């Protein structure tokens, strides 16, 4: 997140880490991800993709620091990664840019609630707040498009989102965004998620619940005048989730 | 207690 504020789970207890094994010994971060029921978490498939090794990932909940451990966090395997079929990428969009991921822990227990641990609400079919809507997002991700590392502390930030004629704008991305896409901008152009925020969620109040609108999903740059982040639009998947998660 | 959809405590 370029910008923002640091913050601690309680502020995101939806929130999920999601780390990669690797032979040797380390461990790294992935993306950010969504916690929707208790044994799911929604992320994005370009994040899995190029190494669908379902093994090899390791799901935090309760976490407010990137490689400390964080005082009443949870570990979970995956037991199921789903992935969009249909999912494309592009010389810069990616389309169907959604996954699923259901978890498991050594115990062999998916979430339990806590002041740490908290699940999202979904939006009704194709329900969204309207354009000029204050959304907040989250994330681990670069604090600078030139860092090479990722901050150890939680960040947030407000973004708020724009209409898709603005964001189609040919001098913005033009026809790259979808229907199935949203876009969100700091009015300023100050403050975006960044490389390492993708997966994670896209806040907003909607029908008087906090509502996961949307999936960090793409961007040029971070923090750019006229480049919006672009986020996979939940509302328009609601049956696809379904699909998978009943 | 249970999960409560959106709702920091
Ligand atoms: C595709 C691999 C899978 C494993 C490690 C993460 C990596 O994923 C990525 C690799 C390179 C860039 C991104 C990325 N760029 C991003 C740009 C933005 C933005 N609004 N400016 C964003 F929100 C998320 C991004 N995520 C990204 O998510």
């Amino acid at each position: 997140i370029i910008g923002g504020e640091f913050t601690t789970i309680e502020n995101q207890p939806w929130f999920a880490a999601i780390y990669r094994r690797h032979r040797g010994g380390s461990v790294t971060y992935v993306c950010g991800g969504s916690l929707m029921s208790p044994c799911w978490v929604i992320s994005a498939t370009h994040c899995f993709i190029d190494y669908p090794k379902k093994e090899d990932y390791i799901v935090y909940l309760g976490r407010s620091r990137l490689n400390s451990n964080t005082q009443g966090e949870m570990k979970f395997e995956v037991e199921n990664l789903i992935l969009h079929k249909d999912y494309s990428a592009d010389t810069l969009a990616h389309h169907n840019d959604i996954a699923l991921l259901k978890i498991r822990s050594k115990e062999g227990r998916c979430a339990q609630p806590s002041r740490t641990i908290q699940t999202i609400c979904l939006p009704s079919m194709y329900n969204d707040p309207q354009f000029g809507t204050s959304c907040e997002i989250t994330g681990f991700g670069k604090e600078a498009s030139t860092d090479y590392l990722y901050p150890e502390q939680l960040k947030m930030t407000v973004v708020k989102l724009i209409s898709h004629r603005e964001c189609q704008q040919p001098h913005y991305y033009g026809s790259e965004v979808t229907t199935k896409m949203l876009c969100a901008a700091d009015p300023q152009w100050k403050t975006d998620a960044c490389q390492g925020d993708s997966g994670g969620p896209l806040v907003c109040s909607l029908q008087g619940r906090m509502t996961l609108t949307g999936i960090v999903s793409w961007g040029r740059g971070c923090a750019l005048k006229d480049k919006p982040g672009v986020y996979t639009r939940v509302s328009h998947f609601l049956p696809w989730i379904r699909s998978h998660t009943k | 207690l249970k999960f409560q959809c959106g709702q920091k405590t």
